[PDB]
RNA sequence: AGGUCUCGUAGACCGUGCACCAUGAGCACGAAUCCU
RNA sequence: CAGAUACCGUCGUAGUUCCGACCAUAAACGAUGCCGACCGGCGAUGCGGCGGCGUUAUUCCCAUGACCCGCCGGGCAGCUUCCGGGAAACCAAAGUCUUUGGGUUCCGGGGGGAGUAUGGUUGCAAAGCUGAAACUUAAAGGAAUUUGGCGAAGGGCACCACC
């Protein structure tokens, strides 16, 4: 990443993955890239911003991808913590 | 290589069973490795039961069954075409042959 | 998504949900599906509960809406329960219909015809389509699946806990789908029901057309 | 390696030993029985004269006589 | 025998795909109607084209076709799952409720509902074949 | 020639080797 | 000279939207199309052969025979692929290798040995790939010493770009097909390790659909 | 039997990291387990790991994050010197830029570069990177 | 609509072996290869033998 | 008081093991790229 | 049958059965050492224990047996899986292995000669354990793929086949 004068050696970083904080390569076409909007609270409706995730191949064809982003959900407020 | 989840027999936890003699030979063969086949059968084949039951002197004769176990040795049974060879993907089938009728 | 106070249910859409059966489930159990359901009751029926039901339901309108291109959204439907609901959903959102044979390389062999590219994919059951989501590892493409307590969640995203055996689940359920995605889009009212009528996203045989052309004109 | 323990030498060096002794190149060039059936006795050249000159042929798929000489 | 060939299958599955109006179920009369509207290079080929349309003909005749779509055939069925009844099959007067969802409902959101009644459990848990 | 008659072919040698063996001592 | 894209990604290649192939390495999209590569990658993609080995599968009448070509194509400052195609003569099989390989091709990272002067020149850690029996590792050297390897993975690395390798190889060395795949698969999974060199979150930047989706609606159906 | 605890607990703490999982449950309790994962987490490996006190025998639960390749155990535990230990970490350590060596030593449990800052050596127990 | 060209001969080596060159449509049997291909053989004097050509 | 109650009869598992049947000389097997 | 001291058929001595004294050999095979930790799911089976709507040992109660619904522990197994491994067949162990170290016993260095010769030991005997060498050889092998041949099976065809 860095040398002694500091200059950026790598051509790009790679992502990492949201739930497992694991790294995706140029190979795992199972990876994806969830979009997820969000909604004012009083209007009900899309203003414009979103939240994104990134979930790794091995999980998602492991089956656990699901309670990930549940938890994802839930870290970040979007679905209800009594659930 | 090996052919079989087992070994062509139904011992798991055995060792030693006793021993059985094939019908068509006289093969000792093992209890649990040999195919048998128990066959409910009758006196009268088809045809014969109404010259039977016109014979008969007790009106509404019920008809008696003969029951025998029939223990066949592998070669016999192969032979005796009641057993026929399996493809390697449509081996692994433990569901019984359909009946009919 | 539905932490809120508009975002919840008020009196009718559990009534929905009770008369179409959606809460009554299977008789087996997915070993990820204990977060959705209740307990066991008489006769083996394992029942749902419904806020579950309407999170996973609200987050998936969320990551349908949160697309801007709604033809890139593709539903995919094989069984007869979910022909006509999933083109009338189609209709409605602007999503892309595969009612009846899925043909396999659809999404990999990029010469066919038929050969598209979508960014999002829901599906009726993923034990009845098995082959789409194969198609969906090969590609970057996540799914959003109707399960049972019993379909297996592999190879699946947002999974919406509910029955897909009877037809009348999967009318309702996509008919809601339909209702809070256009809802979430800006064009309908939330306070004044959009329910038209709820009848038309349902499955009927053609028995019960010909039993009506005997009783009517 | 198979048994690891940290007083454990004596069993590594002696099964080594015997796991060495039963090998093919070692046995040949540490016993004296194939020394003692070697004619040059482990030498690189060694001198002879003349008996007589003999002809021997080739295997099965060479087909000629390679002619030899006994010394 | 007489089997037909993928060529005179296709042209005459195509050739009710296309025209429908134009034909019946006299076989000389779209015999002639297949002899002007398209190019057959035979007579013998035309006449076999000519029998699958007739053949075709007495198929669609009595019900509905896996494999051709016909216009004055479409539209029926958009029409049979267009119109709605007036009955929703959703808000009755009744709901069969089971106690133990009942107890479940209580718990969720609710201590009682304006559509709901109570059943009985059954008096004996059977729920799968016997297969032990 | 399998291996079990082989080795009874050299059972039967070994015994007239050992035979002929304890008779010239 | 001619370039009729059907997919997506060369319709966004083509318009002059997406910038390096760095992005879509990033996102891991399939690449589908060969000449996306050559439109990135321009004469510095030099090409060479491996092996052009016969396979036979005999038939009743004699035995047919098929010719397959091992090829590695990349460029010396970075991306490196390999690529095998088995067809009837030996010309078009050499294409067929050629088109394969500049379907299938991955980024490389390099690191430093010891200290972090100057640009990097070796890899960062010990990786290793494995394919049929064959074990091949890759270990780090110091500056100016060189790579020692049998031919084939040395010029394999060459062509990555790297000049400085310790390699030590296992197994039926002489299938080189097996070897060439082994070491292709030992150097594409340095993106496949994680080092604490970047331990920070990645900020999650947007796909190029999310902001050229309009593009591609006007452009397409 | 079992013969060292701190191995069975690495082998745990790995193969559940390799599943990826995010709590561990170490069944044995030992000092050398709790200054090992406690030079893991000083050195950014691992986050809050637990110590549930029993009067049999304490439990750890740690709480795992994506960070972890591989930690293993020198099984037995080999002395080195301070000239020795460069031959260790040359065909231990994955590299030179990371990788850590934890070896016994008189001032306690405690990793390599530190015990080479320190002019020191002992008995060697694992390493992690 | 398509072609095939056959050479046939001693290609360098000793043994006469065939190569054919097959793309493109091709009708063999009835009678359309009348008047859709048409057929020419020649031959060819090299140095080392003959050769044979056909193109259709 | 009425008089063969009703919907179709694939209303075949009746069949086990079936004489004698050996041998094969060999020379020939070839292993592929580029646009000017 | 050309030969048939072989397949087949009829007799038939040792042996097959029991006791007492020997030998320690098998495809003694799960062709997979023992102990211990971790690592997915599901339907079942045998045992012991725990909890519960109901039916029965004829109608009330309790405990016991007999069904049904679940849980725990040990075990013989089974289905499925892109955990993972392998050359593959396959294996939830044959996984946690180059990112190589939980403890420990035995055992193999290309094929043949050869489990052979001598020596020792044991045994009434047959044989068991230990166990070479000279010489000769460029292959001997394991898994899987495609026409191949079956006096292999399952379906069809032909007066260059038969009826
Ligand atoms: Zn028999």
């Amino acid at each position: 990443m860095q040398s002694n004068a500091g200059e950026f050696v790598d051509l790009y970083v790679p992502r990492k993955c949201s739930a497992s904080n694991r790294i995706i390569g140029a190979k795992d076409h199972a990876s994806i890239q969830m979009n997820v909007a969000e909604v004012d609270k009083v209007t009900g409706r899309f203003n414009g911003q979103s939240k994104t995730y990134a979930i790794c191949g091995a999980i998602r064809r492991m089956g656990e991808s699901d309670d990930s982003i549940l938890r994802l959900a839930k870290s970040s407020g979007i679905v209800s913590q009594n659930f | 290589t090996k052919k079989r989840r087992n070994n062509g027999r139904a011992k798991k936890g055995r060792g030693h069973v006793q021993p059985i003699r094939c019908t068509n030979c006289a093969c000792c063969v093992p209890k649990d490795k040999a195919i048998k086949k128990f066959v409910i059968r009758n006196i009268v084949e088809a045809a014969a039961v109404r010259d039977i039951s016109e014979v008969s002197v007790f009106d509404a004769y019920v008809l008696p069954k003969l029951y025998v176990k029939l223990h066949y040795c592998v070669s016999c049974a192969i032979h005796s075409k009641v057993v026929r060879n399996r493809s390697r993907e449509a081996r692994k089938d433990r569901t019984p042959p359909p009946r009919f009728r | 998504s539905g932490a809120l106070d508009v975002l919840q249910m008020k009196e009718e859409d559990v009534l929905k949900f009770l008369a179409a059966g959606t809460h009554l489930g299977g008789t087996n159990l997915d070993f990820q599906m204990e977060q959705y359901i209740y307990k066991r009751k008489s006769d083996g029926i394992y029942i749902i509960n419904l806020k579950r039901t309407w999170e996973k339901l609200l987050l998936a309108a969320r990551a349908i809406v949160a697309i801007e291109n709604p033809a890139d959204v593709s539903v995919i439907s094989s069984r007869n329960t979910g022909q006509r609901a999933v083109l009338k959903f189609a209709a409605a959102t602007g999503a892309t219909p595969i009612a009846g044979r899925f043909t396999p390389g659809t999404f990999t062999n990029q010469i066919q015809a038929a050969f598209r590219e979508p960014r999002l994919l829901v599906v009726t059951d993923p034990r009845a389509d098995h082959q789409p989501l194969t198609e969906a590892s090969y590609v970057n493409l996540p799914t959003i699946a109707l399960c049972n307590t019993d379909s297996p969640l592999r190879y699946v995203d947002i999974a919406i806990p509910c029955n897909n055996k009877g037809a009348h689940s999967v009318g309702l359920m996509w008919w809601m789908l339909a209702r809070e995605v256009l809802r979430m889009r800006g064009t309908i009212s939330r306070e004044h029901p959009w329910e038209v009528m709820p009848d038309l996203y349902f499955y009927r045989d053609p028995e019960e057309i010909e039993k009506e052309e005997q009783a009517a004109a | 390696g198979k048994c690891r323990g940290l007083r454990t030498a004596r069993k590594l060096r002696s099964h080594r030993r015997d796991q060495k002794w039963h090998d093919k190149q070692y046995k040949k060039a540490h016993l004296g029985t194939a020394l003692k059936a070697n004619p040059f006795g482990g030498a690189s050249h060694a001198k002879g004269i003349v008996l007589e000159k003999v002809g021997v042929e080739a295997k099965q798929p060479n087909s000629a006589i390679r002619k030899c000489v006994r010394v | 025998g007489r089997v037909r060939t993928k060529t005179v299958k296709k042209a005459a599955r195509v050739i009710i795909e296309k025209y429908y109006t134009r034909l019946g179920n006299d076989f000389h009369t779209n015999k002639r109607v297949c002899e002007e509207i398209a190019i057959i290079p035979s007579k013998k080929l035309r006449n076999k084209i000519a029998g699958y349309v007739t053949h075709l003909m007495k198929r669609i005749q009595r019900g509905p076709v896996r494999g051709i779509s016909i216009k004055l055939q479409e539209e029926e069925r958009e029409r049979r799952d267009n119109y709605v009844p007036e009955v929703s099959a959703l808000d009755q007067e009744i709901i069969e409720v089971d106690p133990d969802t009942k107890e479940m409902l209580k718990l969720l959101d609710f201590g009682s509902l304006s559509n709901l009644q109570v059943t009985q459990p059954t008096v004996g848990m059977n729920f799968k074949t016997p297969r032990g | 020639m399998r291996a079990k008659w082989r080795k009874k072919r050299m059972r039967r040698l070994k015994r007239k080797r050992r035979k002929m063996r304890q008779r010239s001592k | 000279k001619e370039w009729l894209p059907v997919t997506k990604l060369g319709r966004l290649v083509k318009d002059m939207k997406i910038k390096s192939l760095e992005e879509i390495y990033l996102f891991s999209l399939p690449i589908k199309e060969s000449e996306i590569i050559d439109f990135f990658l321009g004469a510095s993609l030099k090409d060479e052969v491996l092996k052009i080995m016969p396979v036979q599968k005999q038939t009743r009448a004699g035995q047919r025979t098929r010719f397959k070509a091992f090829v590695a194509i990349g460029d010396y400052n970075g991306h490196v692929g390999l690529g095998v195609k088995c067809s009837k003569e030996v010309a078009t099989a050499i294409r067929g290798a050629i088109i394969l390989a500049k379907l299938s091709i991955v980024p490389v990272r390099r690191g430093y040995w010891g200290n972090k002067i100057g640009k990097p020149h070796t890899v960062p850690c010990k990786v290793t790939g494995r394919c049929g029996s064959v074990l091949v590792r890759l270990i780090p050297a110091p500056r100016g010493t060189g790579i020692v390897s049998a031919p084939v993975p040395k010029k394999l690395l060459m062509m990555a770009g790297i000049d400085d390798c310790y390699t030590s190889a296992r197994g039926c060395t002489a299938t080189l097909g097996n070897f060439a795949k082994a070491t292709f698969d030992a150097i594409s999974k340095t993106y496949s390790y994680l080092t604490p060199d970047l331990w920070k979150e990645t900020v999650f930047t947007k796909s190029p659909y999310q902001e050229f989706t309009d593009h591609l609606v006007k452009t397409h159906t | 039997v079992r013969m060292n605890v701190l191995a069975d607990a690495l082998k745990s703490i790995n193969n559940a990291e390799k599943r990826g999982k995010r709590q561990v449950l170490i069944r044995p309790c030992s000092k050398v387990i709790v200054r090992f994962l406690t030079v893991m987490m000083k050195h950014g490996y691992i986050g809050e790991f637990e110590i549930i006190d029993d009067h049999r025998a304490g439990k750890i639960v740690v709480n795992l994050t994506g960070r972890l390749n591989k930690c293993g155990v020198i099984s037995p535990r080999f002395d080195v010197q301070l000239k020795d230990l460069e031959k260790w970490q040359n065909n231990l350590l994955p590299s030179r830029q990371f990788g850590f060596i934890v070896l016994t030593t008189s001032a306690g449990i405690m990793d390599h570069e530190e015990a080479r800052r320190k002019h020191t050596g002992g008995k060697i127990l694992g390493f992690f990177f | 609509k398509g072609c095939e060209v056959v050479v046939s001969g001693k290609l360098r080596g000793q043994r006469a072996k065939s190569m054919k060159f097959v793309d493109g449509l091709m009708i063999h049997s009835g009678d359309p290869v009348n008047y859709y291909v048409d057929t020419a053989v020649r031959h060819v004097l090299l140095r080392q033998g003959v050769l044979g050509i056909k193109v259709k």
